[PDB]
RNA sequence: CUGAUAACUUACAGGACGCUUUGGCUUCAUUGCUUUUCAGGUGAACUGCCGAGUAGGUAG
């Protein structure tokens, strides 16, 4: 069983997605599409459960777009800041546990990174679910493009990441996982009522394969000290 | 009516059809009843024959019972293309003669656009001909 | 629920006229005027924002106190022609 | 359940004036393409009449 969801033209997301580099959003922030699109259809087939997911890029565009804020309480705007935006176009297949055409289309969650997720008209009938893994990239178009792997190579320094990115120019760092600062505790006031706790950025390089399937489907593994979207090989 | 064939050669079956329509112009002395064939393509004669103005005739009684069959424009014989061949050209200088036979020549290059000769025969004699008809 | 739209626009312009995509906003340390733009196959092209886009929808406003003209809907809704605020706290 | 939730960058514009690239020039000697080769379906759509007729008509 797998699930293909092609062309997810997004307009307006954040290149940053570190306080560090700008460029494709964070990939937790790809994590968040596939599990709001997994909790859209617990509301009607509460087994679903995806496991893991797969990314291809096609056109990053990244851009010094600004981003006017709102008038705020004496009414002005707050204090302006350089914005970098991306128009990520994509296609996601996700390894499903084990559905309707209406279901599908809306449960599709409408932002990836504070941007515009879409999917056309034209491409609803791209949306069948597959149970092997080469008859999926077989019915996708948009051939071109890159399956994000991660690089698993000994980056302790900016030194040694801008070392792997002389060689092959178009290697992508990006924000993968989140590094915790103190243990969760409770809080009076946190989001939706859960245990809070204080983290940080982790930076990792994001390769791309040709097209074995370990190295392509993403996961989010829960460790005490940090978490972290890694593939599934490593 | 239109006698339309269904089993086969177009060409020696229809050849068929107008013997039996000879041979009926003679019992009576009529001259009256015509031949046409809608289906008059390039590739042949075709598998309808239709006379306007003969079932009641022998030939078409007993082809009848078998599974086949189903019981503007002018058609007419041409025999200048009977003159055509080198047989035919040497019958042209015997009566021509009846004088330089080698003062003749031949035409060396003709062209000759879709005669369509149906094979028969006579019965007066047992000599043989065809029907080169065009439209 | 959903409900999808998709529009579809054909403009009939003079002969080589001008078009007026949206433009950046970025903070200051030459090029004065510099455009938002994507990459459709392999070239660059205007755009016209999608935060543009759904400030035009919204424009419906028109219950302000000394209502002529309709207002982008916001909160103490600003007109940014005339640098004031209707609907401003004090009514 | 996405460094989450919300987000209009706008207005105006004249790059212009002037301009000699030129002089000179040897591509040239030699040369064997040869040997051998079945296009066949022709039993047949004939024999008379008319006409001054290599014209043109018709009989079985």
């Amino acid at each position: 069983s797998f699930l293909v969801l092609p062309n997810i033209r997004v307009c307006g997301a954040t290149a940053l997605s570190s306080p560090v580099t700008v460029g494709i959003p964070s990939l937790t922030a790809f994590f968040g599409f596939v599990h709001a699109f997994e909790r859209n259809i617990n509301r009607t087939t509460s087994s679903f459960r995806v496991e893991s997911f797969a990314i291809c890029v096609h056109q990053l565009h990244v851009e010094k777009r600004g981003l006017t804020a709102e008038f705020v309480e004496t009414i002005s705007a707050p204090a302006t800041r350089d914005d970098w935006q991306c128009d990520v176009v994509f296609s996601l297949i996700l390894n499903t546990n084990f559905i309707d055409q209406d279901t599908l289309v809306t449960s599709l969650p409408k932002r990836l990174a504070r941007g515009s997720a879409k999917i056309a008209i034209d491409d609803f009938k791209h949306i069948n679910s597959f149970s092997t893994l080469e008859t999926a990239i077989e019915s996708l178009p948009i051939e071109a493009g890159r399956w994000l792997s991660l690089y698993a190579q000994s980056n302790n320094n900016l030194s040694d990441l801008l070392a792997a990115m002389t060689e092959d120019h178009q290697l992508m760092a990006s924000c993968v996982g989140y590094h915790l600062l103190e243990e969760p505790k409770d809080k009076p006031n946190s989001l939706r009522g859960y245990k809070h706790a204080i983290a940080e950025c982790i930076i990792g390089l994001i390769n791309s394969i040709t097209f074995d399937p370990n190295t392509i489907f993403w996961s989010l593994k829960n460790y005490q000290n940090y978490l972290v979207v890694q593939p599934r090989s490593i | 009516k239109t006698i339309t064939f269904l089993p086969c050669n177009n060409e020696s079956l229809a050849a068929k059809c107008l013997r039996v329509l000879h041979g009926f112009n003679y019992q009576y002395e009529t001259r009256n009843i015509g031949v046409s064939f809608p289906l008059w393509c390039d590739a042949t004669v075709g598998k309808k024959i239709s006379f306007v103005s003969l079932l009641k005739q022998h030939y078409f009684v007993q082809m009848e019972q078998l599974q086949y069959f189903h019981i503007y424009v002018s058609f007419r014989r041409c025999q200048s293309i009977d003159k055509l061949t080198a047989a035919g050209l040497a019958r042209k200088i015997r009566r021509l003669e009846k004088f330089d036979p080698s003062s003749f020549a031949q035409k060396e290059h003709t062209a000759i656009a879709h005669y369509h000769s149906l094979g028969e025969s006579s019965k007066q004699t047992n000599r043989n001909f065809r029907l080169n008809i065009r439209m | 629920g959903l409900a999808i739209f998709e529009v579809r626009a054909t403009l009939h312009l003079p002969t080589n006229a001008m078009v007026r995509p949206s433009q950046v906003f970025t903070e200051k340390e030459q090029n004065s005027r510099v455009f938002q733009s994507t990459t459709i196959d392999g070239e660059r092209s205007p755009i016209l924002g999608a935060f543009k886009t759904g400030a035009a929808i919204a424009t419906i406003d028109d219950w302000y106190p000394e209502a002529t003209e309709p207002l982008r809907v916001g909160r103490f809704g600003v007109h940014r022609e005339d640098v004031t605020c209707y609907r401003h706290p004090s009514t």
